[PDB]
């Protein structure tokens, strides 16, 4: 619970560098622009799909009330 | 012949839930009758001058 | 699921009904007590006077 | 000499919970809604603070009032309207940590997931109250309709609504009695909330992964306070885009006209975050029906942990359901829009539909997909 | 001048601390009001429907409501009208605003008779001084018109005509309507306008006396009890 | 052990006693007050109601509609069957006084007060999720699940209706 | 099989904070005021938050929401009186408590005794402004008299006053942000009474020996338990006799009437311990040194634990210093009695003269009496 | 009560005293207050544009 002990590691070495001494933003975009859309592939087919069936019924919802606003010529005499 | 405290305790005092059970009907039965007493010993102070000690005369 | 289904369990079970059945006649003389329900208190005959 | 930080009682509370804090190096964007949950509790105290400053309530007098707010007072059309924004942006980051909470099985936490529940309850009462307050012709309309919405129960429902009205209609004493309500219990809110995190630093933050994070974790300053803080300033300028830019899009214009009795709204709704449980109680046709429908529906947050039937604690590594997740969401999405929408063909329908699948999503889906998976991946 | 005359304690039916008060004097202080204090003074905050159960019934309280009429509306052209007054509506108003009674009153704006003994000091005894203690300045004080010497009034100059004597108005159960019983029913009805929690109050405390005489010897019987481990505890020493 | 539990027993009884009066002192301070309990009889309607109109008051607090109604009405109410209705009333059962219909304008699916002289039946139609009502409030075409209410009045001289 | 109460987070603050607390078994009626304290505080948000059910902060409908409330309102008028004779008791209490710290040196806990000095600007804070919310005749005009001791400051009192004012009086503005602060104070009051008992957790009570009390410790429960249920159920004695014989001894006759701004009192009385602090005010004969002397006639309690230079932390064994801390009991009577009488002769040279012998008696003299005793003793 | 010139601080004077006589000399309707009618109206301006010259 306490920050000096929580688990028990062994044989594990850490490399780490300063912030003043590395850049903040390196290669922002020729390796940010990849990652982002390979995290999109991964994960757009299990996201998507569903919000599509949302906008379809959407639509289907909006033009079912806007025909049952419309009248029919089921009244010649 | 047992003490009452002793019959008291042997039948209603040792188990909990007999005891919160004669609790509840003790505060029952305890909050009619002082409401009984506590009433009646304020129109027996206040006799003659309530509204229903001096009501007899106005709705009839 | 399955952990509370053998005979050991339905004999403690079985210990624990008067206990949890006078737990619940003190939840409802409880009940009626404080809220002062009309359907049960105008049968037990001292309380029935103050109702009128 | 010694260390003031860790030997200050207060000062070591502070540091044990949110300085030297022991917290999971990889949690995304989605673990920064706790603090923004707890900055805007912070906001909407200050803003609804200075809002009671210059507010009386009183049925003659609250439009006056509110017009007084938003006019004569110094800036006091921008605190009514950060107040409005804040509740309405509170609730955004309360459903996306609540999708958190379902996403990454933060649910596991039994305690805390309960006092979270009651959390919600707490807030959504608070706002519908806050809601009722300025005393509009539709805050007035919805207060009726819930207050009706409570008395569907049989043989106390009529008693508990003359109670909780103070009379037979939403009225002064109703008014009086709500402005106390929504100015208490925030402060009960704040309370539980110091509870909520009690709970979880007893029990531990969860990591995206759903694993045990103890292997690397580093400390909450000063990682989490900047990231906490850039989020904090997201935050800001959504809700100040919405406060100075689009101030109307959340809130209803029926609610800027003095409450008329006599005069009905001809589409009447609650402001967008009880729309799914307005939805699904007009899509059960039983006033019983309806409004166990919306108390069990949000009951099932609190039922979701014993349906838990996977070896794997997130979804992060469970596709199927994944995709029954955001159905869900998608589910929701429905719900808002068709509580948005009237009481025609097909929006009847629809919305049953909608409440039937969502109840069968959270209840039955879920735990057999999760069934499905572990079979898939061979664990048994 | 700088001086004060404090109203002595008078030994009224409702001074104990279980007595209440005498409702035949209550409901005859109302007639006195209704018919002699009603012309000046107001009551905003005392209703017939306050009048139903400790003064009149509720039939002999609806009638004195109807006896006076009550401004009310809009009607279907939007103007307020008369209609005769209900249960519901409160005492009539002498003037609309202040500066009528102003006006009318010279100068001098009678307060409101509803909270009178909770606001002056001494209460129903300064009512009952005030009213039965007018008398000729002394020599060499001098007072214009409309003005009237009193020595519990501070000041000790009030602009109020002498408002009770003798037979100035007829009861009901034929009491005699002498200037000292119509100031003692005036001053009791008063106290009642001014607390209608009397006798339900003095009952209340009647019960929580009789309950806090009962609780505490048996509260500190579980305090002695719980403690007297450590009371009787004994200790002893043993060093080597 | 009776005698130490006998004293425990009596003084927690008081103390229930102590509790259950204060805990009612608040619930009936947060009930209705004594004013509000005044107007809950509402004012008399008088003879004001034009012929074939409705008017809508604030009885019990709440919107009450009182209505002329005609001799066709009446007559098509009298037509109108008791069965045929989602719920089993009628007219005669309804309203005792045919000329005048009081009724409290409380819908039976949300509690929307109803738009007076509207609707396909000739009633009343409430708009909050489209609710049609005959002149006696009977449900025809709706979603309400109940019928409206008839408040309980009673009537003196022709001038005179008590209504609460 | 385990120890709920002390492995549930809840149960075990609770199990180490009021039911396995290690107590003093000797600690004096004396102590039992903090749970007094308490119950009062709780009583006062109760008793508060039903009546701003009931009322409307307004300068037209604030006394005719009182009066409603007394009248119309069942039982509001002993919810009025409940709250008034609570404030009265918890101000007893509170002396009580700080004559219980000043008389067994509890002082000396610094950081507890400076969290329990807030806690006493923040009870006078807000009992202030819940005088001034029955707005009447006392409410309005003390009102404008302590806020124009607040003007007495140079240079920037005029600019405060019209700020603290919303305006340039007592005004509807100003009733109603008093309104809001009364009731959001005690709030603040609970939290630091929640710090107040962390400071006094760290190092455990004290004894009226003024001794180590960890040579005879008992747990807080039974004995204290019901040693506090004892205390408790003689203050509800006390102040409900208070309510339902005397209500109006402690309180004013004219406060009763509607608040005239052009009318005036023959004279100015707050309530008991403002008097004693107007009886302050008004020794010295300026402005700003009047307002100087009342704030550090305040701030001396903590300027107190500064100024022990006894070798005996309590007054148990001096019996000097017994006869000084009496004279000072016997002098705040005097000074409540002087601030209750209007400024003339003699009372004018008595509350100079009492004022003077106040300070004298607490800033130079106790501390003499003290190296005095330690003299005698031949500790020095 | 009398009749002033009125001065900065005092608003625009309504044109009836109560709304049900509003509603008798309007025939009926009663005109709305136009304080919030853009923000009470859906479309706001466009509504009252459309509505004047429609
Ligand atoms: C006098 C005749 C009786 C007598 O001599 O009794 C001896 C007895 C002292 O006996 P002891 O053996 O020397 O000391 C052990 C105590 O009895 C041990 O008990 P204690 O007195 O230490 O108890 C602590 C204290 C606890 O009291 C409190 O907590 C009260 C807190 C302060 C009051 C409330 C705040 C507001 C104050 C507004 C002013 O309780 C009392 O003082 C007893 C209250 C009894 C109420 C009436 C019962 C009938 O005297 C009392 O107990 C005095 C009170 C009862 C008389
Ligand atoms: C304050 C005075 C009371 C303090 C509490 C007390 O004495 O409790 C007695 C005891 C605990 O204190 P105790 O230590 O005396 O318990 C002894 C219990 N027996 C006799 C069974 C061995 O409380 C109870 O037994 C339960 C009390 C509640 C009863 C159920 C609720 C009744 C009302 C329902 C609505
Ligand atoms: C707890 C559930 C039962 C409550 C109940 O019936 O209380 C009866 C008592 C008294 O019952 P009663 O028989 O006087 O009637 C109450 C029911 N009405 C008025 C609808 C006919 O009711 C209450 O205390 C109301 C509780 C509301 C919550
Ligand atoms: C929201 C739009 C989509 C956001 C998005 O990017 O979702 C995909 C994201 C994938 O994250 P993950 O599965 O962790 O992948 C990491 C693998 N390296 O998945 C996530 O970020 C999952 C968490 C999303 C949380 C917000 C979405 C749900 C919001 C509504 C919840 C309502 C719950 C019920 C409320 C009423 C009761
Ligand atoms: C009232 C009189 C109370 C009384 O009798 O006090 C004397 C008592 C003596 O107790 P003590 O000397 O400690 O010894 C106990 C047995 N040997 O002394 C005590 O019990 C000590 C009491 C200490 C607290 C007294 C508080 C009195 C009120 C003070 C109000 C003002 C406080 C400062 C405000 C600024
Ligand atoms: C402390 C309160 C001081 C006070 O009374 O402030 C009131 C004053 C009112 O100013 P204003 O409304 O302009 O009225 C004209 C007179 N100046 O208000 C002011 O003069 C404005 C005070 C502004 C204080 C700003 C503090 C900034 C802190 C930044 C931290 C990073
Ligand atoms: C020297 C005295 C000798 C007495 C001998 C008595 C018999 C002793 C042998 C038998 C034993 C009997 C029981 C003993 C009980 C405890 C001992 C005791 O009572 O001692 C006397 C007591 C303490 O003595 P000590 O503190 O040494 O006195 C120094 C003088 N200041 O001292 C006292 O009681 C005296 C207290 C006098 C206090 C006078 C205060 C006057 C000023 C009050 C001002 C208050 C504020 C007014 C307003 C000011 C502004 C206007
Ligand atoms: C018209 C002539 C009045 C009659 C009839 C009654 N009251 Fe009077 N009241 C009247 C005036 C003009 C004033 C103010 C005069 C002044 O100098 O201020 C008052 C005031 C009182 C007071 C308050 C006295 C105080 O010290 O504050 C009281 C207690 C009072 N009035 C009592 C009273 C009663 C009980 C009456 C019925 C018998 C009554 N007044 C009649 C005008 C008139
Ligand atoms: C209403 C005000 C709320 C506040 C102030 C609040 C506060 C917080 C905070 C600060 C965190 C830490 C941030 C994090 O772990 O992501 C957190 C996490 C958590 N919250 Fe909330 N919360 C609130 C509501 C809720 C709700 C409505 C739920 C669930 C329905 C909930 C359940 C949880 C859970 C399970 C966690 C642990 C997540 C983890 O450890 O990763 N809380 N809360
Ligand atoms: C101490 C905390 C709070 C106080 C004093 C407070 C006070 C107020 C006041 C006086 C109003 C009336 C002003 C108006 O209606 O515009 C109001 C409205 C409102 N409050 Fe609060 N509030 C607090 C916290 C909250 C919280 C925590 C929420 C949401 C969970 C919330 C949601 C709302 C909402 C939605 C409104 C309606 C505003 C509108 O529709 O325009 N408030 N609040
Ligand atoms: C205003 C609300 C206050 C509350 C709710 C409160 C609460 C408490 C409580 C519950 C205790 C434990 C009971 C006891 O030790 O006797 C306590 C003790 C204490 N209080 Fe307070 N208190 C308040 C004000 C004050 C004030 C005004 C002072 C000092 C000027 C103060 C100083 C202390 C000290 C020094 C202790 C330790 C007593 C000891 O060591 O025996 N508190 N307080
Ligand atoms: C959450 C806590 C509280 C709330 C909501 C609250 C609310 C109120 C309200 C609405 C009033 C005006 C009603 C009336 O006077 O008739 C009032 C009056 C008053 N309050 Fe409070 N209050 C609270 C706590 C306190 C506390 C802690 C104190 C003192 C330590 C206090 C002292 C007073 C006093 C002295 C009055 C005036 C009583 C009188 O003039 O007779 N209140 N309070
Ligand atoms: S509320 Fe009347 S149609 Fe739904």
């Amino acid at each position: 619970r306490e920050f000096g002990n929580l688990a028990r590691i062994r044989h594990v070495i850490s490399y780490s560098l300063s912030p003043f001494e590395q850049r903040a933003f390196p290669s922002y975009f020729s390796k940010g622009i990849p990652n982002v859309l390979r995290r999109t592939r991964e994960r757009i087919l299990r996201v998507a799909p569903p919000f599509v069936v949302v906008y379809l019924i959407y639509t289907w919802g909006n033009q079912e009330f806007e025909q049952s606003k419309r009248k029919n010529p089921a009244m010649y005499e | 012949s047992p003490t009452i405290p002793s019959r008291l305790y042997s039948l209603l005092f040792r188990r909990t839930s007999t005891f919160a059970l004669t609790i509840a009907v003790g505060a029952l039965f305890f909050e009619r009758a002082f409401d009984q007493g506590a009433d009646a010993i304020y129109e027996h102070i206040n006799e003659g001058k309530l509204w229903k000690h001096i009501k007899h005369k106005y709705e009839n | 699921l399955s952990r509370f289904l053998g005979p050991r369990y339905r004999e403690l079970a079985r210990n624990w009904i008067p206990t949890a059945g006078m737990w619940g006649t003190v939840g409802a003389v409880g009940l009626v007590w404080a809220t002062d329900w009309r359907l049960i208190l105008d049968w037990v005959p001292y309380i029935n006077g103050k109702f009128k | 000499m010694t260390n003031m930080r860790k030997t200050h009682p207060l000062f070591k509370i502070i540091n044990h919970s949110f300085i030297d804090l022991p917290a999971p190096s990889n949690i995304s964007s989605w673990w920064n809604f706790g603090s923004l949950l707890g900055v805007c509790l912070m906001v909407q105290i200050i803003t609804g603070l200075f809002l009671a400053m210059h507010y009386t309530s009183d049925t003659m007098t609250a439009f006056s009032s509110v017009t007084h707010i938003c006019r004569d007072v110094n800036y006091g059309w921008l605190i009514r309207y950060m107040h409005a924004n804040g509740a309405s942006m509170f609730f955004i980051c309360l459903f996306l940590h609540v999708g958190r909470g379902l996403y990454y099985g933060s649910y596991t936490f039994m305690e805390t997931w309960n006092i979270g529940v009651l959390l919600l309850f707490a807030v959504m009462a608070t706002a519908f109250m806050g809601y009722v307050l300025p005393w509009g012709q539709m805050s007035f309309w919805g207060a009726t309709v819930i207050t009706n919405l409570l008395s569907a129960i049989p043989y106390i429902g009529t008693t508990l609504v003359e109670w909780i009205w103070g009379g037979f209609s939403v009225d002064k004493a109703t008014l009086t009695r709500f402005f106390a309500f929504h100015f208490i219990l925030p402060f009960i809110i704040a309370a539980l909330a110091i509870v909520h995190l009690l709970f979880l630093h007893e029990t531990g933050s969860n990591n995206p992964t759903g694993l045990n994070s103890d292997a690397d974790k580093i400390p909450f300053h000063p990682y989490y306070t900047i990231k906490d803080i850039l989020g904090i300033l997201i935050m800001f300028l959504i809700l100040m885009t919405l406060v100075l830019f689009f101030p109307d899009m959340l809130g209803d214009p029926d609610n800027y006209m003095p409450a008329n009795p006599l005069n009905t709204p001809p589409h009447i709704k609650p402001e967008w975050y009880f729309l799914f449980a307005y939805a699904i109680l007009r899509s059960i046709p039983n006033k019983l029906g309806g409004v166990l429908a919306l108390i069990l529906s949000i009951l099932i947050l609190a039922l979701m942990p014993f349906l838990h039937t996977s070896k794997q604690r997130s979804l992060m590594f469970r596709p199927i359901t994944q995709i029954l997740y955001w159905i869900l969401v998608a589910n929701l999405l429905i719900l808002t829009w068709i509580g948005g929408q009237p009481v025609e063909h097909p929006f009847i329908i629809i919305g049953q539909l909608a409440s039937i699948s969502y109840f069968s999503i959270i209840l039955i889906l879920m735990p057999i997909s999760g069934i499905i998976e572990d079979k898939m991946l061979k664990l048994y | 001048s700088d001086l004060e005359l404090h109203p002595p304690s008078y030994p009224w039916s409702h001074r104990g601390l279980l007595s209440s008060l005498d409702h035949t004097s209550i409901r005859r202080g109302f007639q006195v009001y209704k018919q002699v204090c009603s012309s000046c003074h107001s009551m905003d905050y005392v209703a017939y429907r306050h009048l139903v159960g400790v003064c009149y019934t509720e039939e002999e309280a609806k009638a004195l409501a109807e006896e006076v009429e009550v401004q009310d509306g809009p009607n279907d052209d939007g103007e307020m009208f008369m209609r005769p007054g209900k249960l519901s509506d409160y005492f009539p108003k002498p003037y609309p605003n202040p500066e009528a009674a102003r006006a009318a009153n010279n100068g001098a704006l009678p307060p409101d008779l509803s909270y009178i003994v909770r606001a002056r000091h001494g209460g129903e005894d300064y009512v009952f001084s005030l009213l039965t203690g007018y008398c000729e300045p002394p020599t060499g004080v001098s007072l214009r018109e409309g003005l009237y010497f009193n020595p519990y009034f501070p000041g000790q100059a009030i602009g109020m005509a002498p408002p009770i004597y003798t037979e100035v108005l007829e009861y009901d159960d034929g009491t005699p309507a002498t200037m000292s019983q119509v100031a003692k029913d005036v001053a009791t009805f008063l106290r009642w306008a001014s607390e209608p929690e009397h006798d339900h109050r003095k009952r209340m405390g009647l019960k929580m006396l009789l309950m806090m005489g009962l609780l505490l010897p048996l509260t500190y019987a579980m305090k002695r009890h719980k403690w007297s481990v450590l009371k009787s505890r004994k200790l002893a020493y043993r060093p080597p | 052990k009776g005698f130490s539990y006998l004293v425990t027993a009596t003084t927690t009884v008081g103390v229930a006693y102590a509790a259950k009066n204060v805990v009612s002192q608040f619930v009936s301070s947060m009930s209705a007050s004594a004013d509000v309990l005044a107007m809950s009889k509402i004012e008399i309607k008088l003879s004001d109601i034009p012929e074939g109109k409705n008017m809508a008051f604030k009885w019990r607090g709440k919107p009450l509609f009182v209505r002329h109604r005609t001799k066709k009405e009446i007559d098509q109410e009298a037509a109108v069957e008791v069965s045929q209705l989602r719920d089993p009333q009628h007219d005669l059962d309804r309203v005792k006084k045919p000329e005048w219909v009081i009724l409290i304008g409380v819908c039976t699916h949300l509690g929307c007060v109803p738009i007076a002289n509207a609707g396909d039946f000739g009633g009343y139609y409430c708009p909050c999720h489209g609710s049609h009502y005959d002149a006696s409030g009977r449900i025809r075409k709706g979603p309400a699940p109940l019928n409206l209410e008839v408040p309980a009045y009673e009537f003196t001289s022709d001038d005179v209706v008590v209504v609460g």
